[PDB]
């Protein structure tokens, strides 16, 4: 029973607001000090906004004037009005019982933000063809697409083993991009057929693009 | 007048103590008699900016409160020789309102039965070598009082 | 305010030795205000020890708190496989604060990296843009140096990497690093090379090829 779960995250362009929500139950929102700590992609947890049980309200340097951390008694839900949006609040966000002398035990799964003006687009897949008894290495590019996540399969999943998908970068460009490999004898590429399986639901794009020599 | 009996055994912030002076250091600042209270209490070095009006923190809130309308002025000395603080409460603390009461505190649905356990906390926490910020300051606070009537002072 | 500095930013150790976490206070901080939280991959943070050496309710006893001033130490006295996460350290004072973490990664022999080049797609070149993908596979530990080099010129700021996390099998790493050029820029030059360093390597692997040439 006792759980916080996060929600009302999604896509907002530099400089727009977005609310997040922070239902709880089995505890009581308005008689515990509730934060508000978010991780950046890659990084590390930074705290964001603290309301006492009394009211108060603390915030951090880098979120002054443009965050607010309400609460709701009549829904038991934790509110954060965030406003002001710079590219430096694409994290996920998590809200947190704080025993102050305790610590803080209660931790919740969190809700994703992300601050891009980029629109959606579908990824395009280029192959990474091998080049000439051994092992090869060959593979797909998804590249230019936004945004996150793509799910990428080889031969419908048939091929997994020494199958390395690397995580997504941002480009300058705003646009994420990745690779995908695996790892196969070089006397299989002439007679073993290897596809690699791209989805991306956001811009509808699903597309079967095959590696060859 | 006792102010050598203000200045061996001292109470806690959330205890603190007030006296009836009539007919008669770190910290000091002044800010504003028919009467004058002396509070007399202690908090750690981070907490002394709560004793001023327009404050926020555990001790602002939940142990001692300034009416906003200070017509006072606060005292405070270094390093003391001889500490509770209330840590969970539900609401902030009115204007020299004093909370002694020990009641488990129910953060949760279920109700604790006074029995310290999951969301169920004893509102009070306990307090050398160690920074002196987080050594503790003793802390002198005086009230003015001005009505209509002949004044004690 | 307080700034709280973990060292050192990896940690490497193998299943049933000793863990010595350690977080820095640069200024002299109170020993009730410290937690030691764990965050496994896609999971939410876990806190293990609040105070200086309490344990939380169901943290089991091979992990110990310890320190006092401004140096403080995480210890896990026997380490199961399932303690390898990121461990961050926290102080409050009036706002939270956390440090940056550290990585416990699984000690491994080290493993010479494969380096795989690949050229640009002949489909990506049609629409004015070239990426040549360098491949280092299956190597230990993570410290790899990758550099781009067009016509033996060594190119900075047009490249991207990523790593992968740490295998469930062999315990090794994956880098893929990406230089992108345009069409034009592609085309003004033959050589193109990804020099790797690494620790299992005794000198530094080129791998190159000619623009054009197949």
């Amino acid at each position: 029973e006792v759980q916080l779960v996060e929600s009302g995250g999604g896509l907002v362009q530099p400089g727009g607001s977005l609310r997040l929500s922070c239902a709880a139950s089995g505890i009581t929102v308005s008689s515990n000090y509730m934060n508000w700590v978010r991780q950046a992609p890659g990084k590390g947890l930074e705290w964001v906004s603290l309301i006492y049980s009394g009211g108060s309200t603390y915030y951090a340097d880098s979120v002054k004037g443009r965050f607010t951390i309400s609460r709701d008694n009549s829904k038991n839900t934790l509110y954060l009005q965030m406003n002001s949006l710079r590219a430096e609040d694409t994290a996920v966000y998590h809200c947190a019982r704080d025993l102050v002398v305790y610590g803080m035990d209660v931790w919740g799964q969190g809700t994703t933000v992300t601050v891009s003006s980029a629109s959606t687009k579908g990824p395009s897949v280029f192959p990474l063809a091998p080049s000439s008894g051994g092992t090869a290495a060959l593979g797909c590019l998804v590249k230019d697409y936004f945004p996150e996540p793509v799910t990428v399969s080889w031969n419908s999943g048939a091929l997994t083993s020494g199958v390395h998908t690397f995580p997504a970068v941002l480009q300058s460009s705003g646009l994420y991009s990745l690779s995908s490999v695996v790892t196969v004898p070089s006397s299989s590429l002439g007679t073993q057929t290897y596809i690699c399986n791209v989805n991306h639901k956001p811009s509808n794009t699903k597309v079967d693009k095959r590696v060859e020599p | 007048c006792p102010f050598g009996e203000v200045f061996s055994k001292f109470a806690s912030v959330y205890a603190w103590n007030r006296k009836r002076i009539s007919n008669c250091f770190s910290t000091f600042k002044c800010y504003g008699f028919t009467n004058v209270y002396a509070d007399s209490f202690v908090v750690k070095g981070d907490e002394v900016r709560q004793i001023a009006p327009g404050q926020t923190g555990v001790i602002a809130d939940y142990n001692y409160k300034l009416p906003d309308d200070f017509t006072g002025c606060v005292i405070a000395w270094n390093s003391v020789k001889q500490y509770l603080y209330r840590l969970f409460r539900k609401s902030k603390l009115k204007p020299f309102e004093r909370d002694i009461s020990t009641e488990i505190y129910q953060a949760g649905s279920t109700p604790c039965n006074g029995q310290v356990g999951l969301n169920c906390y004893y509102p009070l926490e306990r307090y050398p070598t160690t920074g002196v910020n987080y050594q503790p300051f003793r802390v002198v606070v005086l009230s003015f009082e001005l009505l209509n009537g002949p004044a004690t002072v | 305010e307080i700034v709280l500095t973990q060292s050192p930013g990896t940690l490497s150790l193998s299943p049933g030795e000793r863990a010595t976490l350690s977080c820095r206070a640069s200024q002299s901080v109170s020993s009730s205000y410290l937690a030691w939280y764990q965050q496994k991959p896609g999971q939410a943070p876990r806190l293990l020890i609040y105070g200086a050496s309490s344990r939380a309710t169901g943290i089991p006893d091979r992990f110990s708190g310890s320190g006092s001033g401004t140096d403080f130490t995480l210890t896990i006295s026997r380490l199961e496989p399932e303690d390898f996460a990121v461990y961050y350290c926290q102080q409050y004072g009036s706002s939270p604060t956390f440090g940056q973490g550290t990585k416990l990664e699984i000690k491994r022999t080290v493993a010479a990296p494969s380096v795989f080049i690949f050229p640009p797609s002949d489909e990506q070149l049609k629409s004015g843009t070239a990426s040549v993908v360098c491949l280092l596979n299956n190597f230990y530990p993570r410290e790899a140096k990758v550099q781009w080099k067009v016509d033996n010129a060594l190119q900075s700021g047009n490249s991207q990497e990523s790593v992968t996390e740490q295998d469930s099998k062999d315990s090794t790493y994956s880098l893929s690093s990406t230089l992108t050029l345009s069409k034009a820029d592609y085309e003004k030059h033959k050589v193109y090379a990804c020099e790797v360093t690494h620790q299992g390597l005794s000198s530094p692997v080129t791998k190159s090829f000619n623009r054009g040439e197949c």
